[PDB]
């Protein structure tokens, strides 16, 4: 039940949220 | 994508993947199997001792898996480690299995009275007689040990567990079919299911379920000097007429209108789907699919027997071994060594050969049935951003 | 027997009880419950009967000459 | 050279037109021989002499028709070497086809055997 | 009363036939597997299926004798003479199914785990290869039942 | 007396043959697939059509000799000679001519799979080849059936 | 008497050597072919000869085992040990021609083959090679026809 | 009457087969570990187990020669051919199950040896292909057992 | 009566095939004591081991064969052949075993006297193997005691 | 030339095979098992004797 997603982050605010996301993640 | 999957479910999302993957829209059976093929392994073959022993020593690892998460496991423990939870699933099953067998730790043993099976009548008679046994009463729990255990009873035991194999792999393939027409459904095609999957299923699953209901038919009437072979005497004739041993009235004819509908369903299995599809604008693997399919699940149905009597004899070679040490041991020394010789020959084969053969054999027919049922590969695992390491 | 496949049956309907009393909140996971508690009980009655249809009547005895 | 290989084809066919002209004969050539009257000493001296006819014609006829293959064969090669030597190469091979003629005129001389009754 | 000796033989020669073509097929596979080793340790998986494979053809011709040996009862229906050689015929053709089958699933299991190092994405057709090849022994067992089954009536 | 024994031997010889011709144009196949899959997946899954073709003559040989099996009947007629011989001739001609066409045709499928690999057009053409080598067995099948067809040679 | 057991024997073995060799003939032909296509498919697809002569052979086979098996009529002939020998030595040598021919047709097909791969010239000599080969087998066939009539006298 | 004649032959089979199988066996499987153990002493260590498995294979075909001599009592069973006729079957399946075995034991002992020094893994899961092996060898070998029972019915 | 002939026949059978294993087996391991002399001539000595296990070997197997022959006396027990059957069982099973067991000993023991010549620890290893192999020379004299217990069991 | 020669040789052999075939009536001379082992026998020899002459 996934669909692909687009975005656009700043690489300083990008940061953070891979960081964030590393562990799991979605994307 | 892939659907989440708990403790118990990572073992059924593994055999999914080694199944190849699914369209996240495709069904997965994935859950299904994690019963199934337990199911399957454990008409396959068990033993109720061991079994239960191997049972408990999987749910001590369960518990200790704390420690076995910091205990890195080495090779097949790795996998034994992610498959706990179908290992016990699978145990759990056999235990019924055994049950059903009766093989209480791969021997017979009386189930409520003090002997569940016996001779009614013949008192000086031998077992080897005209009136021979009656069994008056009838094990509730399992199958008769008179009738099946016993010396004699081997080879009608063996030919109605092949015939009970059969309806099992027919009731497999149905379910196969129920699960390609509920993935058809969640396709959602107007009228392309009704036009493919609908000849492609029901056809064979006929085909098979006359042979069914000849052996449930059998079964009420209970011939006798055929034993299972009155469905091969019935078959042998494809052609029409005669039909003398058939048991419902009309069973001839009826066969032959259903040969002719058979004959008739074959072509709408492979022609209408290209027709709509041209009409709009593969098959030929199609082609012969069906009665391949169908002779696997034969041959599923035939391995299932075999292992059964194989583990069958090798129980009994075990309890004739212990047996023979036992009797001709008055010291206890010469009992204690050939029991403990015994019990590691029966423990290696069975707990170790046996159902390693059985776990795979069970697994190849799974791989069948699913391959025959849906999804039909053709997908790749979710990708997250995942540290490995983390997580 | 009638009286075994009522006894399944009424196993089934505990079974689906208890399944609803653990997992009544995920709805998909009640239903997964659900199908699985299903295909246990096909597969013990299969079991069953099959057992069953071999006491229906015995083609012959067994013979167990010393 | 495939011409050269054609006069051999020939020669095989004429080796082929022997057996066939070698099988009519054995059909005309079988005796009386009843089958009540299967079992006499006569009968079995009939039976022999054919018999050593076949064996005769047959296995002489096989090893010309090897002679022959592998005459052509080397007479091809040569002749795809030297444009000029056609005749020689001819020679090899109407050599092969006298030698089956005379295992054809041989299985005619032995047609008059049987003496069965 | 001299046909029990050919039934007899036969059920011998069925299982014995059917073990040598398990064990050829399973020295091929077991060589090739210990050829895909080291370059390929994660194939372990995809090197059980020849073994299981072979272990299932030993299990068709163990059943097949075990029905042979269960056909011969002299102490009703008299052998004759049809029933000692419809049993070493039976035996015969479970036999030589089950070395046909050893040895087509030892070279396509030598094969596979050949073809197992490099390119993995081929497991499925190398099971298929192999199911599709068992499909033989399975045809073979089917056979020598449908033969041992003709052995009641030829007692009349 | 024991001829139709022997014709029975005869039949699972049958079977014994076209399984043996079978297995060895199935090997011969799954090299090839083997082989064909090391140089690309996409060409293994056109590749399975030689190994189904060897295991259709397996299986028409095992119901050739199932239809042997059937043509045994005690209650047919008496003790007598020609069932027997018959029987084994059909089922050895049948077995023979399988093993011959399973054999050739596991060469030819076995050359196919390495030359469908450097250029798929030659595919079409290599079907046509294994769809003749399968078609010859079937012809010695028929052919087979004929003499099984043939029972009543008495009165 | 045993006559019919000796003719079923003979045409049995007459079907089998001519179908071993037109598989013989057929696999060699069809290994030549499929090398040969390699280079040009475009030649490949013309390379159907081996397949024609294949097919011929086994038709021939095939019909000659169906004149024998006709030839057996036991309720029209009683027939003796002395007609059943000699139709099934007949129909034996007849198969073992047909395999004999078909085996060294393949033989031929499979350089030649390679030879149409070369050049068109080639293609068309091995065309009529192949075609003597055949012609060499029908002769083979109108003998065992030829013998079968007479096992009916 | 002509029952030693079979029976002994048969016991005299089963013991020689599997004795000649176990014998090629154990030999490919110490050629292998002698490669091992020039390679490395672990590598010798652990190469023990296929000589285990031809020692099993040979202890079974001993066993079922001792179990068919047993058999042979002339004394309390009267002289008939069914009676050797089984022993000699079960020496026939003891003997050719033993030489397979063997055969197949040394070829994967022979793979196993190269095995260990590639990796010890590899060697670790061709003990599980030994296994299977000695597994088939003893169904043979059971098999037997049954074989051997089936002289009950002569007396 | 033709008893006798049987029972020599065995007699002679059993010391031929010992005699032909243990040459085997004497020139597989002469030659690897060769090799390892040329190598290192005091490695030589050790090197002996697996041609003295060969010759105990085939001597055992000669040994019992003179032991089953000196069985047979006619004046001791009338005409029977039962006991011939029995003795020339015995001795073709012993003969096969022993040639089987120094064939496969010789090519071990080259083996081993090679490993021993590279490293120390192989001579353990090829010593554990060869005892290993002497289980196949082990069951023969086991079987070989059997039939001749069962020549007596003759009645 | 040669090979005209050696062909002319299984020519002449063959005119001894017609010759042969027109002596083969046996009502002439009856022939016992003596007999027969001795033509047999002599024309083996020189059979072989020719046939390593032509190799």
């Amino acid at each position: 039940p996934m669909q692909l997603v687009q975005i656009i982050i700043p690489i300083e605010s990008a940061h953070l949220t891979v960081s964030y996301l590393g562990e799991l993640g979605l994307l | 994508t892939y659907f989440r999957t708990n403790k118990f479910t990572s073992a059924f999302q593994e055999i999914v993947d080694a199944y190849g993957v699914a369209k996240y829209r495709e069904a997965n059976p994935g859950v299904f199997t994690i019963v199934t093929f337990p199911f399957l392994f454990a008409v396959m073959f068990g033993d109720w001792g061991h079994g239960i022993c191997l049972l408990l020593g999987t749910l001590v690892l369960i518990v200790r898996e704390k420690k076995l998460a910091s205990q890195k496991l080495d090779d097949i423990t790795d996998m034994t480690f992610g498959g706990r939870y179908v290992i016990l699933m699978m145990a759990l099953f056999s235990i019924y299995t055994g049950l059903i067998y009766n093989e209480f730790f791969s021997v017979p043993f009386e189930i409520f009275s003090h002997s569940a099976y016996a001779c009614r009548d013949l008192s000086c008679s031998e077992a080897t007689t005209v009136g021979l046994i009656k069994v008056r009463d009838t094990y509730p729990f399992g199958v008769d040990p008179v009738w099946h255990g016993s010396r004699s009873e081997l080879p009608f035991l063996n030919s109605l567990k092949m015939k009970m194999s059969i309806l099992l792999g027919v009731a497999q393939m149905n379910l196969g079919i129920i699960l390609s027409y509920f993935n058809a459904t969640f396709f959602r095609i107007g009228v392309n299911i009704w036009c493919q999957f609908i000849p492609q299923i029901i056809f064979l699953n006929s085909l098979f379920g006359y042979l069914s209901l000849l052996i449930i038919l059998k079964w009420i009437t209970g011939s006798q000097a055929d034993l299972y072979h009155v469905m091969i005497y019935m078959f042998l004739s494809p052609t029409d007429e005669l039909g003398d041993n058939q048991l419902f009235p009309g069973q001839k004819t009826a066969q032959l209108v259903l040969l002719l509908l058979a004959f008739v369903s074959v072509p709408w299995m492979l022609l209408p789907k290209p027709f709509i599809l041209k009409m709009q604008h593969h098959q030929m693997i199609h082609t012969i699919e069906f009665v391949l399919g169908a002779v696997s699940n034969t041959a599923s149905y035939l391995r299932l027997w075999a292992l059964s009597l194989a583990h069958s004899e090798l129980s009994s070679v075990f309890y004739e071994k212990v047996l023979l040490l036992a009797w001709g041991y008055n010291n206890i020394l010469i009992l204690i060594v050939g029991i403990i010789v015994f019990i590691f020959a029966t423990v290696g084969v069975l707990l170790v050969m046996e159902t390693l053969s059985a776990f795979l054999h069970a697994l190849r027919l799974h791989w069948v049935e699913f391959q025959n049922k849906f999804y039909e590969g053709d997908g790749y695992k979710f990708s997250p951003f995942s540290f490995a390491l983390l997580d | 027997f009638l009286v075994t496949t009522l006894v399944f049956l009424v196993i089934g309907i505990i079974a689906s009880l208890c399944t609803r009393i653990c997992c009544n909140r995920g709805p998909s996971t009640n239903l997964l419950h659900l199908t699985l508690v299903i295909t246990a009980t096909v597969s013990c009655w299969m079991m069953w009967a099959i057992v069953y249809l071999a006491q229906m009547k015995p083609l012959i005895v067994p013979i167990l000459s010393e | 050279i495939t011409s050269k290989n054609l006069i051999s084809v020939i020669f095989c066919e004429a080796v082929a037109i022997y057996g066939v002209i070698v099988a009519i004969i054995l059909q005309t050539k079988l005796e009386s021989v009843p089958a009540s009257q299967i079992y006499a000493p006569e009968s079995l001296r009939a039976g022999y002499a054919i018999f050593a006819s076949g064996i005769i014609v047959g296995f002489a006829n096989l090893v010309c028709g090897l002679c022959v293959g592998i005459i052509g064969s080397s007479c091809a090669l040569s002749d795809a070497q030297n444009s000029s030597l056609f005749v020689k190469i001819l020679v090899i091979e109407i050599f092969g086809s006298a030698l089956g003629l005379f295992g054809v005129i041989v299985g005619i001389i032995m047609s008059a055997q049987a003496s069965w009754p | 009363e001299t046909a029990p000796f050919f039934g007899f033989l036969g059920a011998a020669a069925a299982l014995v036939f059917s073990c040598m073509g398990a064990a050829y097929g399973t020295a091929k596979s077991g060589v090739g597997v210990a050829s895909m080793g080291v370059m390929r340790p994660e194939l372990v998986m995809k090197s059980i299926v020849p073994v299981v494979m072979a272990g299932v053809l030993g299990i068709y011709g163990l059943i097949i004798a075990v029905i042979i040996s269960t056909g011969i009862n002299p102490k009703a229906k008299s052998y004759y003479l049809f029933d000692g050689y419809a049993h070493l015929s039976s035996g015969l053709a479970c036999g030589l199914a089950g070395l046909s089958a050893g040895m087509a699933i030892g070279i396509v299991g030598d094969a596979g785990v050949r073809a197992n190092a490099q390119q993995p994405k081929l497991f499925v057709g190398m099971i298929l290869i192999l199911i599709f090849a068992e499909a033989l022994a399975l045809y073979g067992l089917i056979v020598g039942i449908i033969l041992s089954s003709r052995a009641g009536q030829s007692r009349a």
